[PDB]
């Protein structure tokens, strides 16, 4: 999806 | 005051202009402090030996109709990053939401894991709500936002290097 991670991007 | 910090941005090289942010110390006192100080790099060096410090990092993940994001100073790909108080800190108050292009909010690995990433949403984010401490707001240069946001891709990649080339306070 549209998420903002740092270091493990997921959906 | 409320302080107003800048980036002067270049993109493959080329000056792309000047965003000025306002971080809402009013509000967010200890989120705030990290960011202006990670604009001005006063605070010297991290755990991973590199300068507190976003000049010469790059927007490394921007996402057209979605966010611009930045920060990792240590790693450059979004496995690095750490405040001014150690690799991580709490999230202070989610008293303001993504309610507009030009917010400015911390990027994250969940629940209280704050270090220097950051993210400047392009379009409303409501589902970020809660997630993000929201500290701040673009107030001049949301055009070189745009501009930046175009040389991105649904994968996040961009196509030219986004490079903070200079930053500090106002």
């Amino acid at each position: 999806x549209l998420l903002v991670t740092a270091g493990l991007v997921l959906a | 005051a409320n302080p107003r910090v800048f980036f002067d941005m270049t993109v493959g090289g080329a000056p792309a202009g000047r965003i000025v942010m306002e971080l809402y110390k009013d509000a967010v006192p200890r989120t705030v402090e990290n960011f202006r100080a990670l604009c001005t790099g006063e605070k010297g060096v991290g755990k991973s030996g590199k300068p507190l410090h976003y000049k010469g990092s790059a927007f490394h993940r921007v996402i057209p109709d979605f966010m611009c994001q930045g920060g990792d100073f240590t790693r450059g790909n979004g496995t690095g990053g750490e405040s001014i108080y150690g690799e991580k800190f709490a999230d202070e108050k989610f008293v303001h939401k993504h309610t507009k292009p030009g917010i400015l909010s911390m990027a994250n690995a969940g629940p209280n894991t704050n270090g220097s990433q950051f993210f400047i949403c392009t379009v409303p984010c409501n589902w970020l709500d809660g997630k993000h401490v929201v500290f701040g707001e673009v107030v001049e240069g949301m055009d070189v936002v745009k501009n930046i946001e175009k040389v991105g891709s649904r994968s996040g990649t961009c196509s030219k290097q986004v490079v903070i080339a200079d930053c500090g306070q106002l």
